[PDB]
RNA sequence: UAGCGAAAUUCCUUGUCGGGUAAGUUCCGACCUGCACGAAAAGCGUAACGACCGGAGCGCUGUCUCGGCGAGGGACCCGG
RNA sequence: UGUCGGCUCGUCGCAUCCUGGGGCUGAAGAAGGUCCCAAGGGUUGGGCUGUUCGCCCAUUAAAGCGGCACGCGAGCUGGGUUCAGAACGUCGUGAGACAGUUCGGUCUCUAUCCGCCACGGGCGCAGGAGGCUUGAGGGGGGCUCUUCCUAGUACGAGAGGACCGGAAGGGACGCACCUCUGGUUUCCCAGCUGUCCCUCCAGGGGCAUAAGCUGGGUAGCCAUGUGCGGAAGGGAUAACCGCUGAAAGCAUCUAAGCGGGAAGCCCGCCCCAAGAUGAGGCCUCCCACGGCAGCCGGUAAGGACCCGGGAAGACGACCCGGUGGAUGGGCCGGGGGUGUAAGCGCCGCGAGGCGUUGAGCCGACCGGUCCCAAUCGUCCGAGGUCU
């Protein structure tokens, strides 16, 4: 359940340490965004000379949250970090490498890339 | 909303509701018959019958278990000498409660009996 | 809050149809079936202190 | 009427009853069938079971385990019919029913607070003895 | 357009397809007709049905009389299924099928005073930054001198809960003849063991 | 005059430039066209101090998204 | 007759921001421009500042404009402004002054009437009753986006890119629900500190909150969780488009007549509803009781009182039960929570550990069982007006 201030750990390799979400893009009132879904965030904490900067006004897509996902099977699943991961305009991963599991959500929504550069899709 | 909630208040909290049920309960294992108010009436006895039927039982858990609410050893000695054998055979319903006739001066309180069975 | 008060001094016509609800219901007794006192149903006759046939209490 | 017979007779058909006993603190691998694409799998999820919640048929217990430096928890339904096995991969021993705790110690105090149980060591040793 | 009277039993879930889903459990069958409503005698058309049997001895003389007419023993419940006719003398389970789309009708779950912030999902107030006693009032309830009073039908406290509720389109997921069971998807209203009526559904 | 200046003073005014912010009529640093600072009704600085008045951050939170449940004393019923 | 702004709560207008239906286009397509019809629903979150407004950030189908004492302080707030303090700029010899700036600065427990939300009591609905109902008339609801197939086709040089028709998936909103997810769970269980006590050890109780603190947690009530709704369809239309066709040999959508045509109107869907005094309908039950359309009295079908109670509930109402009985309490079984009780044995100098032992305890949940408590009863209650 991301919202607007929320902060997310990038886990790629694009320099971001942590952004903040301010925006769920989802329609024009969404509430709340879960794994699979694509945020507007603000950068808050880089290392130096990376891909982006604090300050950049990226769009990210939640990996893995705080919050538990149901699932049809009646199972759940939970993690220790709502994460992200910076994209471009094309749903592409603008980093090389993801860091951490993520959620199988992912393949359902489209990113291959992503489930593909994933040492762990649970 | 009070949906399935069981047991009363009683205009009291936590503490002051089990200090109660407790020193009804002695004064009923020892006089035998306590006049109270129906509401406190129709609540003594699950706390009576259930230390009767454990003093029924007989070991030390039992003793100890009773002791932790009655605390006066000699009225628990009196409940498992006297008063646990005379109910043997009977299973549960250790106490009952009339109704009494005339109510209370001061608030008009309906009253009524609470007695040990035979 | 700003005090709300009476506007107007209520008629002797509407107080006393307020009141209209005010009757009391007499008791509600019958005869014990020994002493054939009248009594409270469901009670024990203080009367002659029986109840369900057989002493209880003392009278 | 007996409503909670009723509810239990509905629920009979899905009784699994060929999985095997555990306790909050044991380690558990749980096959899990999984679809992804465009075929089923089975994923293995090992872990130390943190809670079990016990309503008969609804009863769903949570596994917790470190997935590359992050911590995951999986909870599955004891009676799912895509659980294809369990399998007890050591006993620990808790003095509690909620393993909430352990999200906040580290792996050596976790394995400090959570020790082998040797008594259910050696009964697993004790079976596992067919004849 | 068919109908049986039932019991609401209890909630829970089963697996079809891989796929945990919820269920609620109503005991339905059997209800036998002990009048039916025609358009030359009374109108309309209807089917009176019967659920749950009685004690004789807490049956009255014209509720007794009324039963014997039809030949039917004595039942706990009598309602109505409009614009229905069965060839047969007995309702049971079997008119529904694995798959159908049903209504089911029940007495919602009385929430007794209800604040308005229960009952409407009013805002309420601030909890602090001053907020005077007013952290779940409803707040303005009409402008100033004109209109100079309330609307009708102005959403305020008062009772909530039990009242009639229509949950609409739930799909059967499966039938018990032998217990008389019907196995429903989703939330019905009403408290275990309170009384439900299922009908076909009227949505396309 | 020195010093200071869109100031506890600047109308136009959210002046313009820079900083902070995803975005800053406030805040901090500058310029000076000071409507209408200015040197014991003191001028410009000042370590320490302040339940004084601004601005930003870390922590943590029912302040909030957004409300939910629970406790007790009233409110509700009866007697005075 | 409390004056800005906010919050809560709405409702209305339509000069329509979006969604819908159209005409003209300097309308190829896609996208716009302009005017016509349309008020059913919808119209986001944040930075600045008391602000309304406005600018800005990120989205959006869209981020409409207005009325209701610039809606709403016997609903809240009190930042602005508008008492007394203090200061700055400026004015005045001065006391003081400006609305010019700045810091601060008491907002009143009890609702008589109308109104509104809920809910009973009385009477009436010509005999009195137990049920089941029709729906006059009301309210609720009414939203929208993305992708895909059609089809990279019609159209265009190319970029770009459809009508019509057909699927799938979302956002918010609404109603219900507790299987799952997630809360609470005031004593359901365990651990821990200090002190006082029972009884010295052990084992326990009180108090540290109106749970002493911590770790958990049933039923219930709950959202963050789950199911479902917006329709489909029919009818009459608005702008607009026609058919046939005069007046007016032509022409004309019209003067006679007939089609097509909107998220709008009427029905349809859910809910209330015969105080609908126009008091409806159907099933069944009781009956011509005595004395003097009336009165008094005992009854009938029945009803109420009282009592055990209830996911019903402020009271009262509702619904269930009253020994011919499982309604509550107890007791037993199961679920469930807690997580291996006391005691004894064994190991250790000891704190403790092991075994007995998934033990002991154990509210509400699903059941069983007359052990206890609903004992015994009383009061109402038709004799059917007239053409
Ligand atoms: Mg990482
Ligand atoms: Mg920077
Ligand atoms: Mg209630
Ligand atoms: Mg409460
Ligand atoms: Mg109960
Ligand atoms: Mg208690
Ligand atoms: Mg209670
Ligand atoms: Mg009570
Ligand atoms: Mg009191
Ligand atoms: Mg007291
Ligand atoms: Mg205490
Ligand atoms: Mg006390
Ligand atoms: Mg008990
Ligand atoms: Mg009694
Ligand atoms: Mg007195
Ligand atoms: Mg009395
Ligand atoms: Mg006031
Ligand atoms: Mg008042
Ligand atoms: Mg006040
Ligand atoms: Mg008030
Ligand atoms: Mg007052
Ligand atoms: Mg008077
Ligand atoms: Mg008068
Ligand atoms: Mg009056
Ligand atoms: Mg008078
Ligand atoms: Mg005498
Ligand atoms: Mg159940
Ligand atoms: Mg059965
Ligand atoms: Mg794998
Ligand atoms: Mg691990
Ligand atoms: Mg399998
Ligand atoms: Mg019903
Ligand atoms: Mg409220
Ligand atoms: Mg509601
Ligand atoms: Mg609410
Ligand atoms: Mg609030
Ligand atoms: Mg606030
Ligand atoms: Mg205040
Ligand atoms: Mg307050
Ligand atoms: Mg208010
Ligand atoms: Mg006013
Ligand atoms: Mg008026
Ligand atoms: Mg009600
Ligand atoms: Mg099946
Ligand atoms: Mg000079
Ligand atoms: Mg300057
Ligand atoms: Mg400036
Ligand atoms: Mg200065
Ligand atoms: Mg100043
Ligand atoms: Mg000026
Ligand atoms: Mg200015
Ligand atoms: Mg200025
Ligand atoms: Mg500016
Ligand atoms: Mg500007
Ligand atoms: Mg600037
Ligand atoms: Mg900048
Ligand atoms: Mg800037
Ligand atoms: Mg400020
Ligand atoms: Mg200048
Ligand atoms: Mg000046
Ligand atoms: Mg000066
Ligand atoms: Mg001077
Ligand atoms: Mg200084
Ligand atoms: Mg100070
Ligand atoms: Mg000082
Ligand atoms: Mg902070
Ligand atoms: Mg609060
Ligand atoms: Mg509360
Ligand atoms: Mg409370
Ligand atoms: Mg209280
Ligand atoms: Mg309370
Ligand atoms: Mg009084
Ligand atoms: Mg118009
Ligand atoms: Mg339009
Ligand atoms: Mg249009
Ligand atoms: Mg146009
Ligand atoms: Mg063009
Ligand atoms: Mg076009
Ligand atoms: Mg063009
Ligand atoms: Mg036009
Ligand atoms: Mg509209
Ligand atoms: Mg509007
Ligand atoms: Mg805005
Ligand atoms: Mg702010
Ligand atoms: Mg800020
Ligand atoms: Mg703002
Ligand atoms: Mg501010
Ligand atoms: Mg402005
Ligand atoms: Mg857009
Ligand atoms: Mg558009
Ligand atoms: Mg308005
Ligand atoms: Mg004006
Ligand atoms: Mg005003
Ligand atoms: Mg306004
Ligand atoms: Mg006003
Ligand atoms: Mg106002
Ligand atoms: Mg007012
Ligand atoms: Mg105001
Ligand atoms: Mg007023
Ligand atoms: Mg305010
Ligand atoms: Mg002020
Ligand atoms: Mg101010
Ligand atoms: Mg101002
Ligand atoms: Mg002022
Ligand atoms: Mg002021
Ligand atoms: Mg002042
Ligand atoms: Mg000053
Ligand atoms: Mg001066
Ligand atoms: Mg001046
Ligand atoms: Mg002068
Ligand atoms: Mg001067
Ligand atoms: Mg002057
Ligand atoms: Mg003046
Ligand atoms: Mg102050
Ligand atoms: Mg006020
Ligand atoms: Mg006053
Ligand atoms: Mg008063
Ligand atoms: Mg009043
Ligand atoms: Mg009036
Ligand atoms: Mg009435
Ligand atoms: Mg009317
Ligand atoms: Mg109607
Ligand atoms: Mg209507
Ligand atoms: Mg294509
Ligand atoms: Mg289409
Ligand atoms: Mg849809
Ligand atoms: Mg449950
Ligand atoms: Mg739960
Ligand atoms: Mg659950
Ligand atoms: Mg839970
Ligand atoms: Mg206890
Ligand atoms: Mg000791
Ligand atoms: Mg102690
Ligand atoms: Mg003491
Ligand atoms: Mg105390
Ligand atoms: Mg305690
Ligand atoms: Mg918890
Ligand atoms: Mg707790
Ligand atoms: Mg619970
Ligand atoms: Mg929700
Ligand atoms: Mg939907
Ligand atoms: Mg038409
Ligand atoms: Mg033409
Ligand atoms: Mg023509
Ligand atoms: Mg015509
Ligand atoms: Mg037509
Ligand atoms: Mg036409
Ligand atoms: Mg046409
Ligand atoms: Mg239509
Ligand atoms: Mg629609
Ligand atoms: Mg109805
Ligand atoms: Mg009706
Ligand atoms: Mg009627
Ligand atoms: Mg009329
Ligand atoms: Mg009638
Ligand atoms: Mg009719
Ligand atoms: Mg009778
Ligand atoms: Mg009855
Ligand atoms: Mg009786
Ligand atoms: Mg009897
Ligand atoms: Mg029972
Ligand atoms: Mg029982
Ligand atoms: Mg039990
Ligand atoms: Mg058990
Ligand atoms: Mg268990
Ligand atoms: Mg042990
Ligand atoms: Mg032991
Ligand atoms: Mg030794
Ligand atoms: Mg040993
Ligand atoms: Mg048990
Ligand atoms: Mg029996
Ligand atoms: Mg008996
Ligand atoms: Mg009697
Ligand atoms: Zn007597």
């Amino acid at each position: 359940m991301i919202q607007p201030q929320t902060y997310l750990e990038v886990a790629d390799n694009t320099g971001a340490r942590k952004i903040m979400c301010i925006r769920v893009l989802k329609g024009s009132n969404a509430k709340y965004a879960t794994v699979g879904d694509v945020i507007v965030a603000s950068v808050k904490e880089a290392i130096p000379r990376g891909a982006v900067k604090e300050g950049d006004v990226v769009k990210a897509v939640v990996v893995r949250t705080k919050k538990e996902v149901k699932r049809p099977d009646g199972s759940a699943i939970r993690f220790d970090d709502n994460a992200a991961v910076i994209i471009n305009n094309q749903l592409e991963p603008r980093g090389t490498r993801v860091f951490g599991p993520v959620a199988r959500e992912l393949r359902e929504k489209g990113f291959m890339k992503i489930v593909s550069l994933a040492p762990e899709v649970l | 909303m009070r949906h399935l909630k069981s047991g009363r208040k009683l205009n009291r909290h936590s503490s002051h509701r089990l200090a109660l049920y407790r020193n009804q309960a002695k004064s009923l294992l020892t006089h035998g018959r306590i006049t109270t108010t129906v509401p406190k009436a129709k609540e003594l006895r699950g706390f009576v019958d259930h230390l009767i039927h454990l003093a029924k039982r007989g070991d030390l858990h039992a003793r100890r278990l009773v002791l932790r609410d009655l605390q006066d050893v000699k009225l628990v000695r009196k409940l498992f000498d006297e008063i646990a054998p005379r109910y043997r055979d009977r299973q549960g319903g250790y106490t009952r409660v009339l109704k009494l006739a005339e109510r209370r001066r001061g608030d008009g309180a309906p009253l009524a009996l609470v007695e040990l069975v035979e | 809050a700003k005090h709300p008060v009476p506007k107007k001094k209520t008629s002797k016509a509407r107080r006393d149809a307020r009141r209209s609800h005010h009757a009391l219901t007499p008791p509600i007794l019958v005869p014990c079936p020994e002493c054939k006192a009248m009594k409270p149903p469901h009670t024990v006759c203080p009367e002659c202190g029986y109840y369900a046939g057989r002493k209880v209490l003392e009278v | 009427m007996n409503r909670g017979a009723l509810i239990k007779l509905v629920e009979s058909r899905y009784v699994r009853t060929d999985l095997p006993e555990f306790r909050p603190g044991d380690t558990v691998r749980v096959s899990y069938k999984v679809k992804e694409g465009n075929r089923t799998r089975i994923q293995d999820f090992e872990g130390i079971v943190i809670r079990i919640r016990r309503n008969g048929f609804n009863t769903t217990f949570t596994v917790r385990k470190v997935s590359y430096g992050v911590g995951v928890e999986r909870i599955f339904p004891l009676h799912s019919p895509l659980i294809q096995k369990i399998d007890i991969v050591q006993r620990g021993r808790a003095r509690r029913a909620k393993l909430y705790f352990i999200r906040n110690l580290s792996d050596r105090e976790i394995r400090r607070k959570l020790r082998a149980d040797r008594k259910r060591i050696d009964k697993d040793r004790a079976a596992e003895r067919a004849a | 357009m068919k109908g049986i009277l039932g019991v609401k039993v209890g909630m829970t879930r089963i697996f079809r397809d891989d796929r945990a889903v919820p269920v609620t459990v109503i005991l339905a069958g059997p209800c036998p007709v002990v009048q039916r409503r025609t358009p030359e005698k009374d109108g309309y058309t209807a089917v009176q049905l019967g659920f749950l049997p009685q004690n004789p001895k807490r049956v009255n003389r014209p509720l007794k009389g009324h039963f014997a007419k039809a030949g039917v023993e004595p039942v706990r419940i009598l309602r109505e299924i409009r614009d229905f006719n069965p060839e047969g003398d007995t309702v049971t389970v079997e008119i529904f099928k694995p798959g159908e789309r049903v209504d089911v009708t029940g007495t919602s779950k009385g929430r007794g005073f209800a604040g308005v912030m229960k009952r409407w999902n009013f805002a309420g107030g601030p909890d602090s930054h001053g907020a005077h006693k007013i952290h779940r009032h409803p707040g303005s309830i009409g402008n100033r001198k004109t209109p100079g009073r309330v609307y009708k039908g102005k959403k305020m406290a008062g009772h909530y809960g039990a009242e009639r509720v229509t949950v609409m389109n739930l799909e059967v997921v499966d039938v018990i003849p032998e217990e008389n069971l019907l196995l429903v998807k989703g939330a019905v209203p009403g408290p275990n063991g309170g009384l439900v009526i299922v009908r076909e559904t009227k949505k396309a």
